[PDB]
């Protein structure tokens, strides 16, 4: 039920 | 800097059960935690899947602690390395991504204690994190400060009440926010004297005994955390373990256990000193 983080620091 | 609270301390208010604290001074049945009352708070998160691994906390701007366990232990096949985690500091809500408030972090490298012990009783179940590029503090990010020997000294004491703070399972559903619960430390023969497993002079445990009325305890999830307390000295707050293991989770006759930092602090300076 996690909330889609940014992109930019899974990089 | 460490220690004292931006929306706290540092403005001369009270949170609303710091005083059960510094009284004593002679998560499972936790409460939600107030809006900066644990600024050192850190999760650990997973990318892949997106998940909460553990707690841990902030001891400066570019130094974080947790349990070792949180990233090895063969038992589970569990063996993380830097680019599995991420760091997220200034949190509240478990999982939502709280957009301007809080900070996602990489990681640099990752040291585990040397005698980390797994395959027994995780004795010296420690490790630090070393961040990518410091962190900036804020209202909702402050470090901890970490105990000397007299702090340690005269606040480590059976019937002191510490504090710990997590968003883990509320019974042996996860919680919405943060939660918070004190706990007392006891007595390391009741703390022997209630498992069979070898107890060494680097844990303490902590909790209610049955008969105390008030019950309370970390569980899974929560692991990593800080265990602080507050000073009654300089009134700045002090880790001084960090949630390791149990048997089950508020379990009547038994006990938290908790990584005892002051006794590991040796380690900690070489590993800070030495990596930068
Ligand atoms: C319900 C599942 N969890 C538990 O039983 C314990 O969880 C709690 C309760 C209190 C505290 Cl302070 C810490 C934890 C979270 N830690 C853990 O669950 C760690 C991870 C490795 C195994 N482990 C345990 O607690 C194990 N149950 C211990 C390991 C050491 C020997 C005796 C069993």
């Amino acid at each position: 039920d996690f909330e889609e983080i940014p992109e930019a620091y899974l990089a | 800097d460490c220690g004292l609270r931006p929306l706290f301390e540092k403005k001369s208010l009270e949170d609303k059960t710091e005083r059960e604290l510094l009284e004593s001074y002679i998560i499972v049945e936790g409460s939600d935690a107030e809006i900066g009352m644990s600024p050192w708070q850190v999760m650990l998160f997973r990318k892949s899947p997106q998940e909460l691994l553990c707690g841990a906390s902030l001891i400066s701007d570019r130094w974080v602690l947790t349990a070792a366990h949180c990233l090895l232990y063969p038992p589970w096949d569990k063996n993380f390395t830097e680019n599995d985690l991420l760091v997220r500091i200034g949190k509240h809500s478990r999982t939502r991504y709280e957009r301007n408030i809080e900070k996602i972090s990489m990681l640099e490298k990752i040291y585990i204690h040397p005698r980390y012990n797994w395959r027994e009783n995780l004795d010296r179940d420690i490790a630090l994190m070393k961040l990518k590029k410091p962190v900036a503090f804020s209202d909702y990010i402050h470090p901890v400060c970490l105990p000397d020997r007299e702090t340690a000294a005269s606040l480590l004491q059976a019937g002191y009440k510490g504090r710990v703070t997590g968003w883990g399972n509320l019974k042996e559903g996860q919680p919405s926010v943060l939660q918070v619960v004190n706990l007392p430390i006891v007595e390391r023969p009741v703390c022997k004297d209630s498992t069979r497993i070898r107890i060494t002079d680097n844990m303490f445990c902590a909790g209610y005994k049955p008969d105390e009325g008030k019950r309370g305890d970390a569980c899974e999830g929560d692991s990593g955390g800080p265990f602080v307390m507050k000073s009654p000295f300089n009134n700045r707050w002090y880790q001084m373990g960090i949630v390791s293991w149990g048997e089950g989770c508020d379990r009547d006759g038994k006990y938290g256990f908790y990584t005892h930092v002051f006794r590991l602090k040796k380690w900690i300076q070489k590993v800070i000193d030495q990596f930068g």
